[PDB]
DNA sequence: GTGCCGAGGCCGCTCAATTGGTCGTAGACAGCTCTAGCACCGCTTAAACGCACGTACGCGCTGTCCCCCGCGTTTTAACCGCCAAGGGGATTACTCCCTAGTCTCCAGGCACGTGTCAGATATATACA
DNA sequence: TGTATATATCTGACACGTGCCTGGAGACTAGGGAGTAATCCCCTTGGCGGTTAAAACGCGGGGGACAGCGCGTACGTGCGTTTAAGCGGTGCTAGAGCTGTCTACGACCAATTGAGCGGCCTCGGCAC
């Protein structure tokens, strides 16, 4: 019924800081941040296919919206971390 | 109901930003600026509630109304 | 018999309210103001329990963030005490007016 | 075998791919290639916030992550402040004191 | 090929100020204003149906997005002008 | 035979607006017939509102054609039209304030 | 000779530049500035005839609006001549970093 | 194409200050105006490169400047078509 | 008043507006289940209003540097129009292989109930 | 006198692990997005050398910025004590949300015939 990311945020925290935890008030803060980013990535990539006369949205539209919504610095590290899972999922 | 915010209530809000000395006419001006900003969020929540044929403002009506103004608030389902 | 200097007591409140996370404005006077403004748009309106806390968090964050840029105008004009005319100056640059 | 374990990510691939096809647009198609890159951006941005917030929690001798530490980690960083331009409920602002008030 | 509103802007001006004209530099300003408003009306009405678990955009979604974007005053006059053409088109 | 804009008493095309709405939002959604008639009245009322203030100011400068300079004074000069149109007109300048 | 007072000449330029909608910044020196910034992002880049004029119109509109908020800080601080320290004060309220 | 930061001369900034309402201009304004404009220009030019590389093109068209200025918040009309 | 190139009005070509007909499945609105909203009972004790009196910010007046305006000779390099060569944008025809759409199989995900330790109270001493 | 540091306590609420149901994953076939070459000819970048707008160096002197002495009224700090915030709760019944049934009104499909895009030409608005 309630589709949230309450089971995926705690799994990433255990991989970096296993000696930590979370609270009820802190769960809504991390859940609202993921939903706000997904609304901006899907919104920016939707205009790319319309402005370039396209339709099929592949992996090229997702990487384009990363460097636009991020003012550099952190946008460079997301490219190497994004392409690492694409080749691993295909070549398997 | 403009007399809701008292004098020490406005002083406590200025101590968080970094205001040392507060003038006496600040209490008369802070009530007018806050009423203008509150008129844009309350009116936006009424239009979002009447669209669903509801008479009670839910918790999601305030989040969707504050996103268009620019003051996005987290910790309330979005 | 023991009075502090005009400035030491006001400076102690800055290091106290900035570390706390509770709400500064009370909930009873703030709830009556929302029902009055919303009565002009739609009569016999109702608000949920979580709707009151959502409007209070946005009203306190807006007043605190506005006082940060307002106090900078007083120091830039070789002054310490804030003035009511400094609020309209910072609101014009941000785009509120 | 799920699509999240094969790519080495913790975010669900089937959930992101199903949500993208229900937004925009009607004539637009969202293949399986776009769902893999979309889950990597959401996972890297989530671990970056939890890394800066978890370091400050070791100074106050606490265990669970409090909303106060989430504000000091986002607003205190010069790279995550321009991206996250929202407002954390129950966290306040960064305690700063000007030099002309002492 | 080039779908623009170059033939509809000059028609409205002839009904109010017939002794006036238009230029090429002034046509691009009026054409970009209508395109920017149409992108905001459809963008605001799209969230009205998704957040309320709906999938059809009727006349109720267009009127709801008018008051949300316009800061009053002019939003009230658009209601009497918008509903005048809806009833006339149906009852004909 | 009979156009949809002539029956409703509007100048904006109804078939063009209804066709462009189905390609934007949304995916598994449908655009109602009543939404195209209401959307044509909003774009028509906003167009005549800007041309009304611009045509009155252009008649005082002994000019017939509408110049891009008069379009800026008609929007920036009005308080209600300044918050709605938050863009920038190329080749129009600002309000002469002194 | 016929030397005017330092003040009656600078006020005449306010009523002149605000009436005309011409470009204040030149086109040739501004073209070499855009090619230098876009040289580190991608080598061998080109710009169309209309792409150069679009970037020049946005740069003049940003500098004009920035000087309006900066001049207001001088009147509040009982001053007339603008200072570089007043530019950083108005950029902090709008949210411009660095 | 080297050291093109000297394009904005001293009288070029004086023409832009008279449009807003600036009477007297200090001498250190020219050293600060060039640095502020360079920061703002680095956000629109960089955004136009990413929009051009997505279409497998090498020339920055006129449409890429309008789409990059709308996201930053400074929408410019007239160059839409 | 004197000269030049953009705007208004025509004819022609062919994309896509408007009609009629058939039928999937959105949403109007019928009644029922039971969360959590509004109004009012009263004790305890945080915090708001009223007001004493020095303390120290905002105020205005007016020196005296050293800020950069205003006007003019000499200077660097912009705007103008026209030349020739080839980057890489435009729409134009063909098939590989991306990913929309249908049943069936069986596990990830998420509502409710369950232990016991994170971190909130407010008593201690020892300092900033 | 004012904030930290210290050991002790208290019971709300985080983490754990099942019961069970959508909605993730996999094999298959149908059909249209856009792969990446093959085309013509748009309008970028580089070349020369005239004319004449406006950039740069230097002059003299007005009126700007902002150091610092000191008048006099707004607001900091804190004792006394007004009157409404917030806590423990209990009763009534608005209107949010979940699950039924079957009519209101868009999508799809396929031949008509008029809306409106592209290219021409003659002024007649407004630039020097």
């Amino acid at each position: 019924r309630k589709e949230s990311y309450a089971i995926y945020v705690y799994k990433v925290l255990k991989q970096v800081h296993p000696d930590t935890g979370i609270s009820s008030k802190a769960m809504s803060i991390m859940n609202s941040f993921v939903n706000d980013v997904f609304e901006r990535i899907a919104g920016e990539a939707s205009r790319l296919a319309h402005y370039n006369k396209r339709s099929t949205i592949t992996s090229r539209e997702i990487q384009t919206a990363v460097r636009l919504l991020l003012p550099g610095e952190l946008a460079k590290h997301a490219v190497s971390e994004g392409t690492k899972a694409v080749t691993k999922y295909t070549s398997a | 109901n403009i007399q809701g915010i008292t004098k020490p209530a406005i002083r406590r809000l200025a101590r968080r930003g970094g205001v040392k000395r507060i003038s006496g006419l600040i209490y008369e001006e802070t009530r007018g600026v806050l009423k203008v900003f509150l008129e844009n969020v309350i009116r936006d929540a009424v239009t979002y509630t009447e669209h669903a044929k509801r008479k009670t403002v839910t918790a999601m009506d305030v989040v969707y109304a504050l996103k268009r103004q620019g003051r996005t608030l987290y910790g309330f389902g979005g | 018999p023991h009075r502090y200097r005009p400035g030491t007591v006001a400076l102690r409140e800055i290091r106290r309210y900035q570390k706390s996370t509770e709400l500064l404005i009370r909930k009873l006077p703030f709830q009556r103001l929302v029902r009055e403004i919303a009565q002009d748009f739609k009569t016999d309106l109702r608000f949920q329990s979580a709707a009151i806390g959502a409007l209070q968090e946005a009203s306190e964050a807006y007043l605190v963030g506005l006082f940060e840029d307002t106090n900078l105008c007083a120091i830039h004009a070789k002054r310490v005490t804030i003035m009511p005319k400094d609020i309209q100056l910072a609101r014009r640059i941000r785009g509120e007016r | 075998v799920s699509r999240s374990q094969r790519a080495g990510l913790q975010f669900p691939v089937g959930r992101i791919h199903r949500h993208l096809k229900s937004r925009t647009t009607s004539h637009g198609r969202v293949g399986a290639t776009a769902a893999v890159y979309s889950a990597a951006i959401l996972e890297y941005l989530t671990a970056e916030v939890l890394e800066l917030a978890g370091n400050a929690s070791k100074d106050l001798k606490v265990k669970r992550i409090t909303p106060r530490h989430l504000q000091l980690a986002i607003r205190g960083d010069e790279e995550l402040d321009s991206l996250i331009k929202a407002t954390i409920a129950g966290g306040g602002v960064i305690p700063h004191i000007h030099k002309s008030l002492i």
